[PDB]
């Protein structure tokens, strides 16, 4: 009985999930807009601390300053903690929600002798899809967010006399908003589904 | 045998029984009725069968496998021998007919063209082959009943297990799918039905039958 | 036929509907606290540039004062609408997955002959609850991170020997907040609710 | 009459035709069998009478009320007077027997104490009182087909359609749930069942027989 290879399976995994995105077109744009701003937000807040920063290094006195930085380290990180939570746990509802309208296909898969595995891939790779898509709909947002952003900071650096310019996310850091896309796309749709799949009965 | 009982019995949450000492054998190629009442147990033994529901008092061997306390991660495994036809002919509308009898063959990776022919030939064999692209929905219900048969036998399963397949069909067409199920056999393949009507049990009196009477089989 | 008042059964669907939201503690626990943290944002950075302008009202000055102001409206503004959209976005999944979660309900109770706006006040009501109780998270979650922030703002000013303290938002802000959330919890249920239940069929 | 058909006919999205110039005409109090093959249309003819599905071709009539294009708005009012029992005995598994029965009367805003001696009432006319606080889950088969003739009854609709209620029994408890159906009928309540078994049928001859091949009605 030939079989198809590892690597094989999975590239049509892939494919067949990201086509599968498509099938609904209003339930899936939505949690993509929703998880695009909410990992953009804390990308801007983080953007504007460094500049602020960047003004700060550039420029008793050094010892309030310092103080200065902390604080706003201590509120970003806060923003960031709460939206970093927040796309968590909306990518689990989300799949929660798929694999409630797949439950007459998962029901015949398991009740023909399927293993877990093969149910449970392809919402893994829908999952990081979310996850990746985000990241890049966030990267774009943030641009765009710089781009209005400049227009207003001239006004405020041609008034002190300075040539200061906003300087965007540096490309070694897109792949770390990248990277955190798709873990996150990744582990949430893990977590979720795992727990959730077992209670799903064949009959 | 195919399958075997060695005093098994169930005793559901609620505290109602469904199967008490029932003891029965199966050698292959044989086929069986298990006529029963309209309660008794013939849905739970078809249950307990295929592992969907595990025992309490007795023992089930498979092929001298004990399969009473089966791990979860290999009822997989055993899935994969036993076929299944339910009833409500249990199909997915929104997929083809050709891609609803595959399925079987896709949850084991199997190239496709293998696939396609394997299904041409089931279908083929079912009288199904030339509506084999149309989609369930425009098919009568007979139709969709054969289509779920070759979904079950598309695998080439050992054993074949019918829970009253004849459920939402007239008289005229219960003749047909039993004369499909009875080739099937002459295949070579193991078949024990569950039904409830003694009419079509009484007609054909050469394969043995096994009654389920509250639980109870007398297997005369 | 005795039949209940138009108040008496309003109010039943109210409390009915209140708890059926603890039915699923695990699906209506994790939206509530997403919901609680994106409208937490916008409340929090309001009450950062409400301080900051106390600040520089309290304290040549003059013109680059002006440009610094027209820049943090910009920015408070720009990231709250992102989080405004993202909380009217939300509601409308959740209120997707429930009434998917209730198909077979709905198919018989349209087969009975329930009229549409029977089978619709319950989802608006839910809607209208998820609203009011993120507003009272995210008032808590920014009264809690004032009082987060009010030790290191004091740790800060003890080197200025400012002697300045953060001050909460203000009651007046607070019954807008609420009602901007029951806004949207009622809004996007209605719509979201009201176009999927044309398309669930009695059989 | 309590239903009525002028050329009456359906053609479904792909091209078959369920109905061709049907016509029957029901008398208040009268019960009819409309027998017919696996196929034929028995199903979409009780869907046309409660306005699931609209004809194409006839009209229908209702109490002398045009149902042909009744507006959307319109068919709760409608439904409420038809009552409707299913083969599947559609029951919600997770609400009690009293909640289940009680839903029609819930639909249309009722005091809780009227609801309750009227559940009651209905609950002991079909026996399951008793069992009035279970959950569905606890019943037998033909308890759960009891409990949904119930619930459709219990608003005294004037006409009570049921669509093969014995598709899941067998033959024993077939005479029960028809000996039920007959003593709704003497309380005056007009019935319009539908079956393919002919034997069923054959064993009652006081009730008119219509009999649908092939989405004609030879009313004989
Ligand atoms: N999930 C369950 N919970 C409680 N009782 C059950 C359950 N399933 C079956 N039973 C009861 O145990 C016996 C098994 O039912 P079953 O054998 O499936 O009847 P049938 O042969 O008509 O399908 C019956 O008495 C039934 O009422
Ligand atoms: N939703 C549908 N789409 C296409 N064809 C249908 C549909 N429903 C019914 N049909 C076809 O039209 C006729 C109506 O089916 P039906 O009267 O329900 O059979 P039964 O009496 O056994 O329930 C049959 O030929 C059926 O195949
Ligand atoms: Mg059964
Ligand atoms: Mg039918």
């Amino acid at each position: 009985a030939k079989t198809d290879s590892f690597l094989a399976i999975h590239f049509k995994q892939a494919k067949a999930s990201f086509a599968a995105l498509w099938r609904r077109p209003l339930g899936n744009i939505l949690t993509l807009a929703v998880i695009s701003m909410a990992l953009a937000l804390p990308a801007s807040l983080y953007l504007l601390s460094k500049n602020i920063a960047s003004v700060a290094e550039r420029v008793d006195w050094f010892a309030r300053l310092d103080a200065i930085r902390h604080l706003a380290t201590i509120v970003v990180i806060s923003l960031s903690s709460l939206m970093l939570m927040s796309v968590f746990l909306i990518v689990g509802n989300t799949l929660r929600f798929n694999v409630q309208a797949n439950k007459e296909e998962i029901q015949t898969m398991k009740l023909i002798g399927a293993t877990d595995a093969y149910i449970l891939r392809p919402y893994l790779y829908s999952g990081m899809w979310f996850g990746l898509l985000g990241a890049v709909a966030a990267w774009l947002l943030t641009a765009l967010m710089t781009i209005l952003l400049n227009g207003a900071v001239e006004a405020l650096a041609q008034l002190y006399d300075s040539r200061f310019r906003l300087i965007g996310l540096g490309w070694d850091e897109s792949l770390l908003l990248l990277m955190l896309g798709v873990f996150l796309g990744c582990v949430a749709a893990k977590v979720s589904a795992k727990r959730h799949l077992k209670e799903i009965e064949p009959v | 045998g195919v399958i075997r009982f060695q005093q098994v019995s169930k005793a559901y949450r609620g505290g109602r029984q469904a199967l008490q000492k029932v003891d029965f054998h199966l050698r292959r190629g044989e086929m069986a009725f298990l006529g029963g009442h309209s309660g008794a147990g013939k849905s739970t033994l078809l249950k307990l069968i295929c592992a969907i529901e595990r025992p309490t008092d007795g023992k089930i061997s498979f092929n001298g496998h004990d399969i009473t306390r089966i791990p979860n991660k290999d009822i997989p495994f055993l899935r994969r021998n036993i076929g299944i036809v339910f009833q409500d002919h249990r199909l997915l509308m929104d997929r083809s007919i050709y891609d609803n009898v595959a399925l079987p063959m896709r949850i084991e990776s199997i190239s496709e063209n293998e696939i396609k022919r394997r299904v041409s030939a089931a279908l083929d064999k079912t009288g199904l082959l030339d509506k084999a692209r149309c989609l369930p929905s425009q098919l009568s219900g007979g139709e969709q009943q054969r289509v779920g048969i070759a979904r079950a036998v598309v695998n080439r399963p050992t054993l074949l297990l019918a829970d009253e397949p004849t459920g939402n069909l007239d008289p005229e067409l219960s003749s047909r799918v039993l004369r499909l199920f009875e080739e099937f056999n002459r295949a070579g393949v193991t078949i024990l039905l569950a039904t409830h009507d003694i009419h079509l049990v009484n007609s054909r009196p050469q394969y043995r039958h096994l009654e389920l009477n509250q639980g109870f089989l007398s297997e005369v």
